[PDB]
């Protein structure tokens, strides 16, 4: 149950990854708004979510893909707290 | 005797007293036999005898007996043979037990899957759960416990995980199974509980029936909407769920040959009921649609007018009808919505080779003429197939009935072949067709050349004779289509050009040889074709006057009744689209070529113009109101979208309608596309799938337009014919009206 930033220059910036399933993943961008990007700030302490990107811009990730399509309302404490296809369901590529 | 700690008074761990004390048994050497005696003595019923202690603790005291063998026969457990009394070396954890049952509360199940026929053996006995061990599981095990379940073969020993399962403690663990029985019960000495699986998994499986597909609708054998089943119910499947490698796999599944097309809308007409989310994302190789993985979704799906259907290459409609035998008889076949009898003329026994491989009984013993087996009931079907004999289907054959000769009166094809199903060269390649190209000759289990040295028309007569290609036009050297690899097995070939077969000509002998392969032969017959459209701004355009090759000249084809389906034929032969229109003669420029055919009616079956029956070839002279002039579909349209040049972009090709990737998809692009269509500057490129999404295979990603093309495939792109893109990532346009 961790969720880290990695490749953004700085702790609190980069590639969204969660750690389950005894492994690091991704989450896809399909549907990924400000409010899941808020959810994961206020997660690490960051404070409020100022871009949420996609498409891989702060380079494409290796291991499994672990949640697509979320649906945070924005007041979530944690990230898997979110409304999601589950772990595992998704239909995205790196 | 007594079971104790078990689930019922009838299962769990064996006692036996002596002395006047209790104590238990060693399982080593108990067998089924054993269980069977111990139940029948026992007021319990015997129908079901397993052995194991179910869920059971470990013995305690002394083991009083070990390695019996009753054989079945012995009422008593006692009268059998058995080992010295107290004296043997078992430990506490390979206490004996017995199972009882009367077999109709034992059921088994499969679950973690996607259906009833995927997931992990879970095991009912007696109210308990269970799991059977990896330890000796294989396909012939698990082809017994997907028969008992009603589905198909077993395929794989794993499984996709839909849903997570709940531990167990006990285990089953399974001997080998002869592969035949109809239930897993009835397998040999099957033990339920006691062992522990350390250093093993649990029993996985994936059976047929998980995916199982279905083609419905069409009006030829291999054509139509496609449907699945999820272990026991029926569901179409969205154009927008279906690749052209998940197609390939369907019809390979079928016994349908290669995809020819993937058709999206409700070609074959709306279905009713299910519409299934997943995604498949077959890789290509695989033998069958459950194998393939799948990408579900819990929303909903699409309407029931985007159901896709499939065209597949083995169209041909072949039978047997009158004869004393159903492997022996006059040969008929339907085309154009009529039944037919064959023409003979061109009919030979490697053809009835794979008429009765086809049929599945035994291979051919020869093809009787005339009217031995029965007159045709009518008009008569000229076409002409050239089988290899190798091949297990007709579909799989060359064939061609363009132009083909009237028949005579009586010739009507027929076959004789035998029961036994057990029962079981020259080739031109790189010509661009079947009677045209390099020369290769397979003589000592390897293919290899000819050289061109004294190589002329006389040789090229005799290849052309004995593959059934008329006659000799061009007898190329000088690697004319492409080097070859492999011996080069002839020289100086010396044929009169009335031999009938290559080898019969005075050549200096096999390996005799001072040639390169840049010296390999190669030739052009008269039966080779090819078709064109002509115009002053191009000679390959996709809109002008339609010609043909044939016997060397060019030619062509009358407009007499010639219907939508040959001019889509003609159309997506030349690669241009999947249909076109007829036009008035041009007043450019027409050359005085000839005519070579008319009267063209194609099925709805071929791709190829070549399979389109005809009346026979004629060179005449006509005047230019008589030709045929084709303009084709635009190669590419936008859909779904409010008006008539905005919305979703498609791109026909490789027979198939499909959708552009948005990796790179911009405004630069977006002005091509404009233009081509012929309509006014670009305003928008959007991406993600604004207009919905597409159908058929992603045929372009990652387009690199400059913005002043004239086409999209005069900009470039680093990928065509390949993306590892999904359908919701499909590119639009708005351009102004
Ligand atoms: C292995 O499996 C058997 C089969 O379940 C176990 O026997 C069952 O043990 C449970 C205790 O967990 C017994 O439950 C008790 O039943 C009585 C009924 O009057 C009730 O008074 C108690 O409150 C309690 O529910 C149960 O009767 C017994 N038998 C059956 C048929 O369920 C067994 O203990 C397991 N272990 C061994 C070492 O065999
Ligand atoms: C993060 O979002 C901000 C907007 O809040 C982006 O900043 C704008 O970027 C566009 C495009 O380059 C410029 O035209 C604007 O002037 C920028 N500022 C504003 C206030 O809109 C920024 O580019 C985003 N960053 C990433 C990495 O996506
Ligand atoms: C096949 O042979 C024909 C002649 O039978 C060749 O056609 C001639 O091609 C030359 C060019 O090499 C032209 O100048 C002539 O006008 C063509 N016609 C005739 C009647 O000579 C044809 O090129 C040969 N094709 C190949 C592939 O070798
Ligand atoms: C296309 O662009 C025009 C001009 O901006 C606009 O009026 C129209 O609504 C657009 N169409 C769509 C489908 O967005
Ligand atoms: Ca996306
Ligand atoms: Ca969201
Ligand atoms: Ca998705
Ligand atoms: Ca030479
Ligand atoms: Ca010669
Ligand atoms: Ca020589
Ligand atoms: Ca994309
Ligand atoms: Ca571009």
């Amino acid at each position: 149950g961790q969720l880290r930033l990695v490749n953004g220059g700085g702790r609190c910036a980069g590639r969204v990854e969660i750690y389950h399933e005894g492994s690091w993943g991704t989450i896809c961008d399909d549907s990924w708004d400000l409010s899941d990007a808020h959810v994961v700030c206020r997660q690490l302490g960051c404070g409020e979510a100022i871009n949420a990107t996609g498409s891989a811009h702060f380079g494409e990730g290796t291991g499994p893909i672990w949640l697509d399509e979320m649906k945070c309302n924005g007041k979530e404490s944690r990230i898997w707290q979110c409304h999601s296809h589950g772990w595992g369901q998704q239909n995205c590529r790196h | 005797l007594r079971l104790v700690d078990g689930v019922t008074e009838c299962s769990g761990r064996l006692e036996v007293r002596f002395q006047g004390e209790w104590g238990t048994i060693c399982d080593d050497g108990w067998d089924s036999y054993d269980a069977a005696v111990a139940c029948k003595q026992l007021g319990c019923p015997t129908a079901v005898t397993a052995i194991g202690r179910v869920n059971a603790s470990k013995g305690f005291g002394h083991i009083w007996l070990d390695s019996v063998s009753c054989q079945g026969h012995e009422p008593a457990i006692w009268q059998c043979k058995h080992h010295e009394w107290g004296k043997h070396y078992c430990n506490h954890n390979e206490d004996a037990g017995v199972t009882c049952s009367d077999g109709s509360d034992l059921e088994l199940r499969l679950r973690g899957g996607g259906s009833r026929c995927a997931g992990t053996v879970e095991v009912e006995i007696q109210r308990l759960l269970g799991k059977v061990c990896d330890r000796g599981w294989g396909l012939k095990e698990a082809d017994v416990v997907c028969r008992q379940l009603g589905c198909g073969s077993a395929l794989k020993t794993s499984y996709q995980v839909y849903s997570k399962i709940q531990a167990t403690n006990t285990w089953l663990f399974l001997s080998s199974c002869n592969g035949n029985e109809t239930s897993l019960w009835d397998c040999k000495n099957w033990q339920w509980g006691g062992l522990t699986c350390d250093h093993y998994e649990e029993a996985k499986i994936t059976c047929s029936a998980h995916r199982e597909p279905r083609l419905v609708g069409g009006d030829i054998p291999c054509s139509g909407r496609v449907e699945v089943k999820h272990g026991d119910t029926w569901g179409s499947i969205c154009d927008s769920d279906f690749s052209l490698e998940a197609a390939s796999v369907l019809c390979r599944e079928l016994q349908c040959g290669t995809v020819v097309s993937i058709l999206g809308g409700a070609h074959f007409g709306e279905g009713n009921g299910q519409i299934w989310a997943e995604e498949f994302q077959c890789e290509g190789h695989e033998s069958h649609l459950s194998l393939c993985p799948v990408a579900p979704r819990p929303e909903g799906t699409c309407s029931h007018s985007r159901d896709v259907g499939v065209v597949c290459s083995r169209y041909t409609e072949i039978r047997l009808v009158n004869g004393k035998t159903p492997c022996e008889g006059r040969v008929e076949l339907k085309t154009l919505g009529a039944w037919g009898s064959l023409c003979n003329s061109h009919w030979d026994i490697e053809d009835a080779h794979v008429l009765c491989q086809q049929l599945k009984c035994g291979v051919a013993l020869s093809t009787p003429g005339g009217a031995r087996f029965g007159k045709g009931n009518g008009q008569i079907w000229r076409h002409m197939f050239h089988c290899t004999g190798t091949e297990q289907h007709m579909g799989d054959c060359p064939v061609t009935a363009l132009g083909a000769s009237l028949c005579p009166s009586e010739q009507v094809a027929s076959v004789i072949c035998s029961g036994n199903q057990s029962q079981t060269q020259l080739r031109l390649v790189n010509g661009g067709g079947r009677c045209a190209g390099r020369v290769e000759i397979y003589h000592e289990g390897s293919w290899g050349t000819i050289c061109d040295d004294s190589w002329d028309l006389s040789d090229a007569h005799v290849v052309c004779r004995q593959l059934g290609c008329g006659e000799a036009i061009n007898a190329t050297g000088s690697a004319h289509f492409g080097e070859g690899t492999g011996p080069i097995w002839l020289d100086e070939m010396k044929c009169n050009g009335k031999e009938s077969r290559i080898w019969q000509c005075h050549s200096h002998g096999w390996g005799q040889q001072n040639c390169r392969h840049k010296e390999d032969a190669g030739v052009i017959c008269s039966e080779f074709m090819s078709l064109r459209l002509t115009s002053e701004a191009s000679r390959e355009a996709c809109a002008g006057r339609l010609e043909v090759f044939y016997n060397g000249a060019w030619g062509t084809v009358g407009k007499s009744s010639m219907s939508e389906t040959t001019v889509g034929v003609v159309c997506r032969q030349l690669g241009c689209a999947d249909k076109g229109k007829i036009n008035p003669a041009s007043l450019d420029k027409a050359m005085s070529i000839p005519m070579w055919v008319d009267n063209v009616q194609c099925p709805k079956g071929p791709d190829t113009l070549w399979q389109c029956p005809s009346s026979p070839w004629e060179k005449r002279l006509a005047s230019p109101s008589e030709e045929t002039w084709i303009t084709c579909d635009n190669k590419i349209r936008l859909q779904e979208g409010p008006t008539s040049c905005s919305g979703r972009v498609e791109i026909w090709h490789g027979g198939s309608w499909g959708t552009v990737c948005d990796d790179s998809w911009d405004l630069d692009d977006a002005q091509v596309v404009c233009q081509q269509l012929g309509c006014g500057p670009a305003l928008k490129a959007f991406k993600e799938a604004e207009f919905g999404q597409g159908t058929g295979p992603i045929w372009l990603n990652e387009v690199k337009c400059k913005g002043n093309e004239s086409s999209l495939w005069d900009c470039p792109a680093r990928r065509w014919g390949h993306s590892e893109c999904g359908h919701k990532e499909d590119a639009a346009v708005n351009c102004t009206d």
